[PDB]
Parts: C-alpha cells; structure tokens; sequence
C-alpha cells in the first residue's frame, strides 16, 4: 500500500496510510527521490498516521509525497563480503566499490540475548598499556568503555588498541564510526589498507567498516551503531567466531537521539535529553555482548560533553561496561598520556582470584599512594611541601614517579610525543611498579619515568640526565 | 560541583588568604619554609623565609580563590538555567 | 556486643587522630588500635564467618592483644588464627554461640590463645 | 564566614586534629593535677 | 447527590456531576469499594466536572463509578473519646480497637482564628534541656519549630519533649504522624502504652493519635496534618484547657502537595514546589495557634531537604514559629546531642525583660564566646594551638567546655548513648554556664562537661576522671 | 483603521482589526483614556488579531474598547527644540514646560546604517579630559562602558563631557534614562540646570533628556533607549554633528527586554534572559556608529550582575564596547578627580595604527609607571622607603606627579569648586605626560600638577607655591 507524507520537520516525517499501516521499526522508502531515502517508523500517531525518522536529509520532501512500506525494518548485508567494505546506516556501500553481494541480510533491530545465553567467563586481555594492563585490565569478550572529553584521548587510544590488539587478533573485527570525523574514517581506511587488515584485491580482509559521521543527520547517527552492531552479531552467531567491535563514540548515538526526540513529541527529560535515554540505550548496549554462541570484545569510545561525567549520557553508560578507562583533561594538561584516571577507571577483572594476588596487590598499592597524594594536594597548594612530614614527602615523590611511570608513548601518537612507540608486557608492568613502590628507585629523578616503556627505560633515561 | 560546597571552599580559602597575608607582614616586621627543615635534616634567614612563605601562600590562595569564583558564577548561572528549564517543562506539559 | 563494645565511636575517634598521621605515646596509641582493628575488619568474599568466629578474631584486636604487631601482618594472622580455632578448638566456639556470650572462662581461653599464638606468629 | 575553614575538609581535619591533640594532653596534664589538689 | 468518575490519573480523579455540583473542599464517597474512599473536591474544571485528590489509593477505580457527595468537608471524630485512639486521615480508627463512638464531628477544614482572637501572653516553658532553655527558650502555648536535615535528631528530640513535658502535663496532648515512618508510629504507640500516657482498659488516656505515614499516597499526607490539628482544636476551644500538639514533620504536608501539584494543572514554581506553597502552609499554620479561648503548645518537626535551610519549604516555615531549635549535622557529627545549633536557634522570649537580665546575658555570653571560637577555628587552622595570646587560647578552651556542656543525655535516648538521661532545672542551667564563663572551671578537663546534667556532675565526673588516671 | 481590544493580560494587549491590520512595531492609540496609552505592535496572531505591549498602565481597558492604528511606529519630536526638554517614552514632554513645538517627527524604530554608509576610519573623540584621552580614548562613534556606582563623580563627568564635546565639537547630547529612579532623574535635571548644560531661559541647552522611570512598565522601559536614540540620530543625519548619547544603565535596558520577552510568553535562554538578547542588543547598539554625515558616540553606564563579568547581560554588552571608563572610590578618596582608574579603564583604539605611535608610547609609559609604583607600595611600607635605588626613588616620585596630573578641574564644577574648569587638547596631554616621563619636570613639587590643565599651569603653580 501507498503512504503519503503529511508533515515534515527536520528529520521527523509523518506519513499517513490509507490501507495497511506499517508497524513500528518498519522501514519506509520515500518515493520520487534521487537517492534512497529511508524513514523508520517510530510510532503510530493514530488516524492512520505514523511518525517516522529519516535516515538522510529531508530537504525537498513535499507533503503528499508517496512513501512505500518495505514490510521490514532496515536490513543490511552481513557476511564475509562486508569485510573490507565500508557501509552506511542502511547498509549501502560507500567505498565506491560497487554492490555488496552477500547472501544473507539482517535487520539492524533485534532483541538482545536472553539471560540463558549470558557468558560468565572472565579472562584478561593484555593490551601493552601499563595503566590499563595494571589498574583496570581489559577482558576478552568484555565491554570496554573509554570516556574522554573533547580532545583528550579517546581516538588515539582506540587506534592504539586496534594496533596492539586487532592486528594480533585471529578473527573478524568491526569498526563502527559513529558521529565522529569523516576525515578520520579516511585516515582509518587508508591505515588499514596499508597494514593490510583491508585488502582490495585478494579476499583476505578482516575488518568490516560501518560509518555515519558527524556530517550525517540525527536519524542516521542514531542508528549507525545498530548497523555496525548488527554486522558484528552475524560474525558472532552465524559463524561462531571471536568478534572485535570497535565503535568510535557511542555517545553520538544518544546525542542524536536527543535531536529527534525533540521533534517526536516527547516531553524532554533532565538536561534536555529524551525520556527514553536509558531504555533506548539499553536495547542497544545489550546486543553488544558475548553469548554462549560466540564472543564480542567491544571497545567503545565515549564522549563526555562539557567534560561532565555526570551528564545523563556518559553517566548512564558506565553500568553497561565491564571495564572503564576514564580520560582526564587535567591529567592530559599535565602532559600525561594516555590521560587515564588511575582513581576512576575500573575493571570487573581487577580481582585477585583472576589476575593473581601479586598483580592485584600492586594495583592497589598504586591506587593507594596516588589516592594519598591526591588528599595532600589541598595542603600543597597553600603551604607548599615544607609543611609536609618526612613521611608525606616520600609518598608525594613516589606518587609523582608512579604518575609519570603510568604515561607511555603510543605508536599512533609518535608525532605529538616525539618518542618511538612502546608496547609493555604485563609482568614488566607489575614489576616496574612493585619496584617504584618498594622505594627501589627513590633516587632517580621524576622526569626519568615520564614517557617510557618498561621500568628499565626509566633508569636508562636517568643516567642520560646525570 | 555544588553551589553550597563551592561557597564553602571560597569562604574558607578567602579566610586562609587573609590570615596568611597578615603573617607575611608580621614576619616582614620581625612555619618558615625549609629553614628548620635543612638544619635538622643535616633570625635574618628565619624571617626571610617566613616572609617568602606566607607571601607565596598568600598568592597561591588568591589564585585559588580567583579560580573558585569563576567556577562559582559558571555554576551559579547553570543553577538558574536549570531551575528555569524545569519550571517551563512543567508548564509546557499542561 | 561485648567486644564490639565501643569500637565504633573509637574508630571514628581514631579518625580524629587520622589528621596527623613526635606523637606522644598516648595519642600514638589511639592511632595504634584504629590501624590494627582496621586490618582485622578486612575480609574475603564468599567466605562468611559464623558470628562466633567473628567474635573470636575481633576479640584478638579489641582486647589490645595485637597492638604490638605490624598492621600489614594482621590479615595474614586472622587467617592462621581462625583456621586454628576452627580446627583445634571446635568446643570453644561451640560455646560462645550456644550462649551468644563471652563468659569468664571464655574471655580467658581466648586471651590464652591470641597472645601466645600471636607471639609464635611474630617468632 | 566566621569559621569557614572548619566547615570543610583538608585543613579542617588539621584544625580538628591539632585541636583535640592539644586539649588531649593538656587535660591529662590537668588531670593528675586534680589529684594533687 | 451522585456523581460519576470521568478521569483517574494518580491521586487526581475527575468526577462529573449532573445533578448538583459539590462545593470545593467537600468530601466525596466513592461507591463500590471494600474500604471507604474519600475524594476531596479541589477544583471546578467547568462543564459540571470537579477535580479531586484521593484520600487513599486509586488502584481499582473505574471510569463512570458512582460518587456520593457527603454534603460537607472531611469531618472526623473529635472529643475525649479520641484520646488513646489512633485515628486516620478521614477519622477512621486504625488501632483495630473498633469504632470511635463520638458525639461530635468537626471538619478538618476551617477558617483560622481572627486577629482579635490572638493572645499576647508569653510564659517561658521549661524543658530540662539546657541548650533549649538557655539559648532559645520555648514558651507556654507557643509554636515550637524543630528544624533538621535527615537523621540529626528531630524525632528523638520531639520524643524527649513528650517524655519531659507531656508526661508531666495536666491536660490532653495530640500527636499527628505526617508522612513519616509507620515503624515510628508503632514505637511511639507502644511506648506511650508503657508510660501509661495511653490506657487501653479505661479512660485515663491523655494523648490522641492521628496517622498518615509514608506508605500513604500524597493526598492523605496532604490532609492528616489538618486532621490532627482539628482534634487539638476541639481540645483548645470546647474546653479552653491546655493542649499540647506534636506533629512529626509538617514538611510532609508541603511535599504531599508538591506530589500532586502538576496533576492539578499548575505551572511549577521555584525548586519544583507548588506555587501555593506559602499560602497553603499559611491557611494551615495560622490554625495551629493559641487564641483567647485556650492555648496550644505546639512542637512541629520540620525536615530540611539536603540540609539546606534556605529551601522554600523550611524557609517559609520559620515565621510561623515563636521559637526555633535548629539541628546541625556538623554538630551531631561532633557527637553532641541534641545536635542543636547554638548560633542558629532563636526564640521570641529571648528578651532580658521576660527571662530577667541574668538569664539573658549568659545566653548571649555563650553565643558570643562560641562565635569568637568560630573565628579562631580559622586562625588556628593554619597556625596551631600555640600562637593565640594567652587571652584567646583561653576562650578557645572555654568554648570547648561550653560547647560540650550544651550536650545532654536524654531519657528517651538511653538505648542510644547508653547513659542515664538527666533533666536539668532552668536555674541550674544558668548557674552552670554562668560559672563556666566566669573561668571557675578552667582547671577541669573538657570531657568532664560532656553528656551530663547540672554543672555538678561535671565536677563529679571530672573527679571520677582524675582518680581513674 | 480602527481596532477593538479583545485581550488584556497585564502589559500585554491583543487587538482585533477587522480590515486593515497594523504591521509589527506599529503604535496603536487607545481611545477613551485621560492620558495617552500607546500599544506597540509585536505579533500578528492571525484572525485579524494582533498582540501588543502597552507603554503605560492597562487598568481601565475593556474588551471592545476602540483602538487606533497610528499608521507607523512610535514617532517622537526631533530637532533642536528637544534640547533642555525632558521627553517621555512616546515623545511627550514631562518637564511640564508645555508642548515640544517641532516641525519634525521620527519613528523610534529605524534600521541601522547600511554597510556602505559605514566609516572605515578610526578617529578618536577628544574629550579634553586627560586620563580619558590619554589612557582610554573614546572611539568616535563607539560605545564606552561607564563603570562606577554612585558618589564617584558620575553626574559630573557626564555633564562635563556634554560641555567639552559641545565646546570642542559642536555636537549636542541626549540622555536616555533607562529605568531611571524618578528621584535621581529629578536630581539630575536640576544638577544639570545649575551646571549650565541646561538653560530654562535662553536656548543654550546642550542636552536633550529622555526618561524611562522604573514605575514605568517593561514595555516602556525597553523602548526609551530607542526614543532617546532616535533623538540623537536627528542631530547626526540632519545636522551632521558628532552627537553624544548617554544611556545610564544599559543593563536595565537588557532586563527591560527579558521582562517584555517573558510577558510575551517566550522561552528564556540561559540565565533567564531573552533568547533575543543579542539581537535586542544588536538592533539598538548598531544604530550607534560613524556615518558619512557625522557620528554618535555613546557612554552607557554598566551594571555587572553578581559581579560576574560572564553573565549574559554584560558579556552581550562587551561585544559592542570600544572603551571603558572605570570610576573608583579608592581614587575619589585620594582627592583625585575625575576618579577614573588609570589602570582599569581601557580602549580598543589604543593602538599605534590608530592613535599614532607617539600617543601610544606615552599612554603605555604612564600605564607601566603606575603599575611599577603600585607594586612598590609593599616594600615602601614594610621594608621601608629608605633602601630605594635611584631608579626606585624616581619611579615613586614621577608616578605621583603623573598620578596627580591625571586630576583635572571640570568647568561644570566651577559653580562650587570656585576654580576655572579646564579643557585639555589631546596635544597638550601627550606632551605633558610625555615630559614628566622624561624627567624634565622632576625639580617640582607634587601639588604643582594636582588639579591643573595643560602642563604649563603645572610649573606656574609650582613657583607660586614655591
Ligand atoms: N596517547 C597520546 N599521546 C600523545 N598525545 C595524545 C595522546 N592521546 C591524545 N593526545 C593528544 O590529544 C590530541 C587529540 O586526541 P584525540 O585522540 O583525537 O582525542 P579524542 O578523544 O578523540 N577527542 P574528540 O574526538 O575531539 O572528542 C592529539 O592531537 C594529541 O595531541
Ligand atoms: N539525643 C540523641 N542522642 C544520641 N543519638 C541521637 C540523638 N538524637 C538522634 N540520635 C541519633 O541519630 C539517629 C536518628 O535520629 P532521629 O531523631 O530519628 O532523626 P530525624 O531528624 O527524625 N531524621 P529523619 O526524620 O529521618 O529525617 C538515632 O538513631 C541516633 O543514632
Ligand atoms: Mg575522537
Ligand atoms: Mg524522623
């Protein structure tokens, strides 16, 4: 049956049907248009009229324009032929490499795994990053979130994690660009074709790319995540493999939701967001998961608007994570990269029965001395360090070498650090710190532990300083 | 941040600020930095150092107050803005 | 209630001393229980303790019998100790519960164990 | 503004501390003296 | 006249009358329920439809259900026969002790006593609480406000005021539970039953109970305050006799209304409270007062959201009191109870020409040295106890003692402190602080004054303290 | 065309015109009232109904009461005969000196000069007041933020400026009392009469007064700044003058705006101001610049909310300022008049490319010597002013000569001060301070520079006092 547009406001389009009303989520195709314009049915307004959301610009639409009911949600290609390709919200290829001939197609909307499909296996995923490896190890099959403010470190980190992890990965990965910088996809795409994780000739590619950058309208940015998500689900279930799913900024999925919620006729919730922020988010995050049928190690970059971690968006994101890496501008401004907050990043894997007592005991040693140094910062700012006991000065000193020894030069950032990248092993990181704590290096200067790999390179740099 | 808390730290640091500036003068007239520090670990000076210490301490507090107050107003503006949006959402919901 | 007597305000009162930490031996002491009891309160998961087992260890701390021990050693001690009471002294615990009270003979048989066990521990 | 310092933390625990510490010994100091008298 | 329900959204139900339209404030009986369900007419929406707040749950109402206009506002049983009985919001007995066979019923809604009806008499009411009677004395038949953030001592304090003043009261006393914990209702009931202030076998009971706690929908909590007030009204007028009115947390009267405002179609005001916040509180408070016909000695417990006294609810409640005792987390935290703020608790009779000059001077003398001590809190916060001239460090040492001497064990708080509640006579209180301000007890340790009765026990305890060392 | 009042809700009135509908901003005349009640159009609600904001009380109005479309917006008397007279919001004389017999009339709502009508030259409006002309020059056709409460020389500096600009520039002046207090409005009137700027006898008046009393509704208080603006515009576009516009409390204009906005039911923006804040400030502020014909410079008194410079009101106002004259009690006490702070008052135009390199280096030297002397204060008092090197003893001295030379006797003070006021040309001030800085006048006593005019009167005053 034929539906007709009866109203258009930005990205919300009301379509009235005279016969056969399209159910919610059903994807309607707008007629009379140059490129495919999909509307997603969001609600039944009554009077045979449905309110939808456009997956692309709605410029040019005219009331009375015909809209077709595809009879199903937004279905995208899933399968091995997606690998090495770049697709948009609605699964159309955008890498100028022609149709994506997959057998199966998949709806980008699906129910999350049931409670009986849940996995309880915890097994660390060492990353080579001392701060993450140490204080809040990532977990294979786990949900890693990387919170960070504008320009703090999310991207570079996700990139390093793709370097230090993805490459040494035996399986398929899915990178979902959501509301970020298009030239970044550009960067990523060409960095992958280089390293070879993407192959344009032989069919050996291992990465599937879904993109809906900050140039896209709210409806897209609001669903791209589900698309990348859906492409990851195929690899997990319909193939039972270990799937890596990177998503640079899932916060954009929520932000986008707010733009359209406005137009949908919803009274706004706290801070202007939509009422459905929590649920909307749940029905998505819950699909990003490991089941008994397969695994998904997801790494999600999370933007903190106005650097406010209490903002409904990020706030609401923590409960969905198995591991959190909180980046701080204050730390970044002291030139500590990655600007990871030693005292606000967590991992369900930070358990002695899981990473050992030596690992756990050092981790807590570090979060204790830094915590104790942090509580002294009040006194240091007013009365300097001449008003601290002899004991205090000692911790302050070890904290400062620990803080710096937490930094690390990543390959993906060599241009800004002016140092060759470093990949530190786990034992080496445990060791390095056990030592700084035990006072073993209380004779070396702070600046010696800054921007270095293992502890050994902390010493080398010390001699050079003489 | 909370207006109640910021207001607490500002007052408290404005106070400290006043007391430290007063001590800098007394010293001037006559905690003394790392003076007693050095000799133990191993007047003119004593007062010198005390002058210096309170001085810096005085600045360090003012630079701190100067930063709390900005946070004061930012946060002051935000609370008003919040209270208002709440007030209207209810009205536009009627 | 007996050993937990007034440990609570005492702990919160240790916090009053916490702001300092050439202390006078006296206050050095207020800061000596609090650092000890604290370790005795730490615990492992999925391994709850019978109210009698808890009293036995809390007793060892609250009655000052561990005041001349190294904090960091407290935890390793609770373990050894407990495993001892629970092993050799089934009957002792067997009482405290039955009477949910630390009787004279029980306040004695416990001072006997912590102080000697403790010392053998600091060998 | 009278006692803002104390109505906070960092330097409050200090004021709180020195405080109690002082009157702590003092009183003991006054304590045995009571006996004398 | 019979009406039909036409809309049910929460505690707000719309009833349409075809016959006659009931006047606002009229109670409406919802037919077809195994439990009396009262609907109070709040507004006239127009087109023969009235909007009403339910005095109970709406779980189960049906559009079109019948509603019988009782003809008048909520009328509850009043009179001596209420004494010892726990009443509802609509007069229903909730003690399972059967009906309250009363011969008179009053409307919980009524006009406030005229101005010509006001009494200007003020006689200090002694409470045995040193701080109270010292700094901000209560007054006979006055309005007492007890402010306090969550769990600082509102409930325990008001309890002491009943164990002290009510038990030794030659007359009736009303207690209304306003949106608090039902468990506290249990406690208070059985504890009054023990003390014998309530008799279940005869007619010597001297306190009436009215409850509408937390588990209750806002509508009820929004009126119980007026219910209890009505019961105490009858005891003030139809007798003239002295009446004591205890309301545990009048703040639940304003929250109740804050929980149904929107649904009554009202733009929200500052901080989400109702626009009618101050006037609702007004037509409610003005009623709780002493007239020339009789006197009400009211003690209201007032909650303070997040501890912020500037919050509209509490800030609007002050002027309604003749004496305020403010509690302070800060103080409670220093283990001082009652956690009364010496610098924020005031009283109307705190005048030298009402308590005499001796009583007044000492009070202000306390307050001043305590304000000076706050000024040194800062100075010593950076310097240490060794810089204050022997003159200042002397006051610091007295502040501590005067501070600690304001604390006092409550008979009602034995189970908490573990000590024996003491009760201090006024005169022994002034003497007590008169001497400490004098410098007399500068040789005694502070601890000697912490948690005691008259100034003597201090010395005594101080002695028990010397010998133990 | 005649309308009929169909809606009155406070200062808001909706009128229904059956045939001809009055455009937005068009003044309507209410019929049947003692005084004149003007309703300024604001919106076309539809159904031949228009909404408006009353310029005076609305008590007495009745639904159906007749209303007349004045054909255009609020027109007021313009031209010479307005000077010395006190005008109302709508053009009515309120000085009771009868009618304001003018042949001309103008609308208070006029678009700002077009881009071509713009001056591209940066000229400095000489005030003859040393500190001003030397440390914070008034951009001709620029806005200057007058900072300082009351009792600091405000009313005197305002008139003096009126005088000087008149004597040395031929241009008149207008005073728009936005949200003025009837009390100070009265005080100002007579204080001006006894100062010469206003003459109730011979047409020698140099200023036109326009008032917007506080008892006047937000609608009224919002338009005054424009009424007074329209008045000043006549003298710029008709007599080619370089007018001077005084807006005492530009803030209360802003606030006046928000109240209108709210009354009209618009959704407030951050901090409760009007969404239109910047545009309300734009449309008006932009009518103040240099045109090919002449120019209007305006001194607007500013109120910083909660002492917060970032608050919307001021921050929206600082976008339109070229200078700030800061009055200071600290200065007023020392007996220094005008009590203009030489270090807090500033100018955008204080640039070499604009005020000449010469003028620049002088203003800079004076700013730096004061800065140097202001620091020394500590040492001088504590460490004693006895161990001051040669370079340290001259600074303090010279600075003091400068600091006092910054004082100037106003011609409008003659009435009381008993001292001939002085009007210093830019040339004299530059050289005056230029020399003092050199040291040419170090062999003179301080009081020699206090309260004088050109540098000459400094030496002449020196010998007399020996
Ligand atoms: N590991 C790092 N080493 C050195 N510099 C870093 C590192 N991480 C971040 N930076 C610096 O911060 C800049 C940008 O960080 P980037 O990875 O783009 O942040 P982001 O979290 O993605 N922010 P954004 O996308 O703008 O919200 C880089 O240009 C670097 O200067
Ligand atoms: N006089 C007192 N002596 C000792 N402890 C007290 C005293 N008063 C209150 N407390 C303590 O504080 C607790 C509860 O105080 P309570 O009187 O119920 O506070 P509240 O103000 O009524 N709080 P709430 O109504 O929940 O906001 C008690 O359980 C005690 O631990
Ligand atoms: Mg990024
Ligand atoms: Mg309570």
């Amino acid at each position: 049956t034929t539906g007709r547009i009866v109203a258009v406001i930005g990205a919300v389009v009301d379509v009235q049907f005279d016969e056969g009303l399209p159910p919610i989520l059903n994807a309607l195709e707008v007629q009379g248009r140059e490129t495919r314009l999909v509307l997603e049915v969001a609600q039944h307004l009554g009077e045979s009229t449905v309110r939808t959301i456009a997956m692309d610009g709605t410029e040019g639409l005219v009331r009375g324009q015909k809209v077709l009911d595809s009879g199903a949600p937004i279905r995208i290609p899933v399968g091995p032929e997606t690998l090495g390709r770049i697709m948009n919200v609605i699964g159309e290829p955008i890498d100028e490499r022609g149709p994506i001939k997959t057998k199966q197609f998949a709806a980008i909307h699906a129910e999350a795994p049931e409670f009986v499909e849940m996995s309880v296996e915890q097994e660390i995923l060492v990353t080579g990053i001392k701060v993450v490896d140490l204080l809040a190890p990532y977990a294979k099959g786990g949900k890693i979130g990387l919170f960070g403010g504008a320009g703090v470190g999310k991207t570079v980190l996700i990139m390093e994690l793709i370097n230090n992890v993805a490459k040494a990965h035996g399986g398929y990965s899915v990178f979902a660009g959501v509301g970020e910088r298009t030239r970044e996809g550009n960067d990523l795409y060409h960095e992958m074709i280089e390293s070879g994780v993407i192959n344009l000739k032989d069919a050996t590619s291992k990465v599937a790319l879904v993109y809906g950058q900050m140039n896209e309208p709210p409806g897209a940015r609001a669903r791209v995540a589900l698309t990348g998500l859906t492409v990851a689900e195929y690899f997990r279930d319909q193939e039972g493999q270990d799937v890596l799913l990177f998503i640079d900024n899932i916060f954009r999925f929520t932000q986008a939701g707010s733009e359209v919620s406005a137009l949908l006729g919803r009274i706004p919730s706290a801070v202007g967001y939509q009422p459905t922020l929590a649920t909307d988010m749940g029905t998505m995050q819950e699909r990003i998961t490991t089941t008994k049928k397969g695994s998904i190690t997801s790494v999600q970059a999370i933007y903190v608007p106005a650097d406010d971690l209490t903002d409904p968006a990020p706030a609401t994101t923590f409960a969905h994570l198995d591991a959190t890496t909180v980046l701080s501008r204050a730390i970044a401004e002291l030139g500590i990269y990655p600007a990871v907050d030693p005292l606000d990043s967590t991992s369900r894997i930070m358990d002695p029965n899981i990473v050992g007592s030596e690992h756990y005991d050092v981790a807590r040693g570090v979060q204790k001395i830094l915590q104790d140094y942090k509580s002294l910062q009040d006194i240091i700012a007013i009365l300097g360090m001449d008003e601290l006991s002899e004991e205090d000065k000692l911790t302050v000193s070890r904290a400062r070498k620990i803080q710096r020894f937490l930094s690390q030069p990543f390959q993906v950032a060599e241009v800004f650090t002016g140092h060759l990248g470093k990949l530190v092993p786990l034992k080496e990181t445990i060791k390095g710190f056990q030592q700084i704590l035990a006072g073993e290096y209380d004779h070396l200067p702070e600046q010696a532990f800054y921007m270095v790999g293992p502890i050994e390179e902390a010493v080398a740099k010390a001699d050079k300083l003489a | 941040a909370t207006l109640k808390d910021i207001t607490r730290r500002l007052k408290s640091i404005k106070n400290i600020q006043k007391i430290t500036k007063s001590m800098k003068m007394v010293a001037a007239a006559k905690l003394c930095g790392a003076i007693h520090s050095s000799v133990a670990k191993q007047t003119t000076s004593e007062q010198s150092a005390r002058m210096t210490a309170m001085d810096n301490a005085s600045k360090n507090a003012s630079e701190m107050i100067d930063k709390l107050t900005l946070t004061f107003n930012r946060t002051r503006q935000a609370v008003i803005t919040k209270e208002l949006i709440e007030i209207i959402s209810g009205a536009a919901a009627l | 209630k007996q050993v937990a007597g007034t440990m609570k305000l005492e702990l919160a009162q240790y916090r009053e001393v916490a702001a300092f930490a050439d202390l006078d031996a006296a206050t050095q002491q207020l800061l000596s229980r609090g650092v000890r009891l604290t370790e005795l309160l730490k615990q492992g998961q999925y391994s709850p303790m019978a109210i009698e087992e808890q009293v036995a260890v809390i007793y060892a701390g609250v009655r000052g019998y561990l005041d001349k021990l190294e904090p960091s050693k407290i935890t390793k001690f609770e373990n050894a100790f407990l495993s001892h009471v629970i092993s050799q002294h089934q009957a002792l615990l067997g009482k405290i519960r039955t009477d949910g009270k630390i009787s004279e003979e029980s306040d004695a048989k416990l001072k006997e164990i912590v102080t000697n066990f403790l010392a053998g521990f600091e060998a | 503004s009278g006692d803002n310092v104390r109505s906070s933390a960092g330097a409050v625990r200090d004021a709180g501390g020195a405080f109690g510490k002082r009157e702590q010994a003092e009183e003991e100091r006054y304590f045995r003296a009571r006996a004398k008298e």
